């Protein structure tokens, strides 16, 4: 029986799995999107505020 | 120009005291004035809301609590203002409960909000703002998502362009994984009101990420930070997007984004977990442990706790504290999601240290089932099964080691282990395997041939 070091798989080695794993975007149950129910002006629709091109790209 | 003023009518007289919103006096005096003059409740609420916009939350809290006792109700629709007072105070306590670190204070805040909502039920049980408050409150408890869905649906049936109801539906749809519905609700909200909060783009960003729409996700998080520079959630989103690029410049960007998030909120679990991972690569295990332990205590999300446990276990693993590493890997496997198999690899290694090759094999099989044809997992599982008495396991080991040697022909150990398995059924295969190992040792490792290999070749 070849005398393999018993600890060869116990010692920490940086695996390909660890290097290649892509992080998932985890969030708290409310997803960090606070729905404001205190200030009534927060969702008040001002007809003079035009949509910015940066928001338009998200809506396209 | 000044932000505005509010009129306080003096009792039984035509005289009025004008309070400037830019020079509002101390709340205890305002409460005393409003109480002595028996001022109507809408004024108490309006003042509290102005204090709130200015960040003067202590005066806002004092005013609404005092208003419940001394706010004069001798006017039309005072009941709607009572509802507004109770729902605003309950919603604020819910927001605090979301921000509160002490579980006892959090439970007390939740109890107070519940009591306030139960009191409001006796005034106007089906008010739209009341229903929005209760639906948003159900999300903190988590088990009442179906009730929140029904309540948001009722509000949308009366006002289908209601931004809070659309955001509520979007959040529930996202938790139920209906990312297209969630994105559609967020898009409708932003299309209806261009002046929406920055957080509306954050939700869109999360939907784009889950829909693999990385460009729109990056734009959404950047736009959220452009509108609200304190948006930690957007910094985390961008950091995750940059870290996932695997490029050196993106990795650096991710670390910079995380550092900015840490300077804004040093208690955020996502920021702490990614910073722990970064310091791990920098070998600063003291920071890894400090950050991961604090992160573990700062969240109730099992998937985040599992990642914190994995960071902890990996730090103890490098420190050779195989028992604590085992405990944290084990806990991580208990908390781990169906996609997070990294804890099983570490646990498998600790089972090897403990000699429990059967559970180690099960751990590595779980990893291999998630990541098929992975070199390290096939090598370890092959090695573990090679020593097994079951002939099928020996055949499995033979298959895995064949794949390992085909992918990495320079791994001497994989060739030796394969040779030891082949000795039983294919003498020529075993000879070829030992010959290859011998050749690699002599030509590439330039080391003398071990006597065991020479003996086995002789046999």
């Amino acid at each position: 029986t070849y005398p393999f070091d018993q600890n060869r798989f116990v010692q920490y080695k940086a695996t390909s799995l660890e290097k290649q794993h892509k992080h998932d975007l985890l969030t708290e149950p409310d997803l960090g999107v606070t729905i404001d129910l205190i200030n009534p002006d927060t969702y008040r629709i001002d007809p003079n505020v035009l949509l910015d091109p940066a928001d338009e790209k998200l809506l396209e | 120009m000044s932000r505005g003023s509010i009129e306080i009518p003096l009792r039984d007289t035509d005289e009025v005291i004008e309070l400037d919103f830019d020079q509002l006096p101390e709340g205890d005096e305002v409460i005393s004035i409003l109480k002595q003059e028996h001022t109507q409740l809408h004024i108490w609420i309006a003042l509290a809301l102005e204090y709130y916009k200015q960040g003067k939350t202590e005066e806002f809290v004092k005013l609404l609590e005092a208003a419940r006792i001394d706010g004069n109700l001798d006017y039309r629709d005072h009941e709607k203002d009572q509802m507004t007072c109770l729902d605003t105070l309950a919603a604020y306590y819910v927001q605090q409960a979301r921000k509160e670190k002490n579980k006892d204070n959090k439970k007390d805040l939740i109890t107070q909000a519940t009591l306030l909502y139960t009191m409001a039920d006796k005034i106007i049980m089906y008010d739209q703002n009341h229903l929005l408050g209760r639906a948003c409150f159900c999300l903190l408890e988590g088990d009442k998502m179906d009730q929140a869905d029904a309540q948001f649906h009722f509000v949308l049936n009366q006002s289908p362009n209601n931004i809070p109801a659309l955001l509520g539906k979007a959040c529930i749809s996202f938790n139920k994984k209906d990312y297209r519905g969630a994105l559609a609700y967020y898009k409708k909200a932003l299309r209806t009101n261009p002046g929406c909060p920055a957080e509306v783009r954050l939700g869109m960003g999360h939907c784009f990420v889950k829909l693999n729409k990385l460009e729109k996700a990056r734009l959404a998080f950047s736009r959220a930070l452009e509108l609200n520079s304190k948006c930690v959630g957007a910094l985390v989103g961008l950091a995750v997007l940059e870290l996932n690029n695997k490029e050196a410049d993106s990795i650096k960007n991710g670390v910079q984004l995380l550092s900015r998030a840490y300077t804004i909120d040093p208690s955020n679990p996502m920021v702490l977990n990614h910073l722990a991972n970064h310091f791990f690569f920098k070998k600063d295990y003291s920071k890894v442990q400090h950050l991961a332990l604090h992160a573990f205590h700062n969240t109730e999300v099992e998937a985040m706790q599992a990642e914190s446990c994995y960071q902890l276990a990996r730090s103890f693993h490098v420190q050779e504290d195989y028992d604590q590493a085992f405990q944290y890997y084990y806990q991580a496997t208990q908390f781990a999601s169906s996609s997070f198999v990294l804890p099983f690899f570490g646990l498998g290694q600790m089972y090897i240290y403990r000699g429990d090759k059967e559970n180690a094999s099960q751990c590595f099989e779980k990893v291999l089932k998630a990541y098929p044809n992975n070199y390290e997992t096939m090598k370890i599982l092959g090695s573990l099964y090679a020593a097994s008495e079951d002939q099928e396991k020996r055949d499995i080991a033979k298959g895995h080691l064949k794949k390992v040697t085909e992918q990495y022909p320079d791994d001497v150990e994989a060739w030796i282990e394969l040779a030891q398995i082949l000795e039983q059924t294919d003498i020529q295969g075993a000879l070829s395997a030992y010959g290859t190992a011998t050749r690699i040792l002599q030509e590439k490792v330039q080391a003398d041939v071990p006597p065991e290999i020479l003996n086995n070749v002789g046999a």
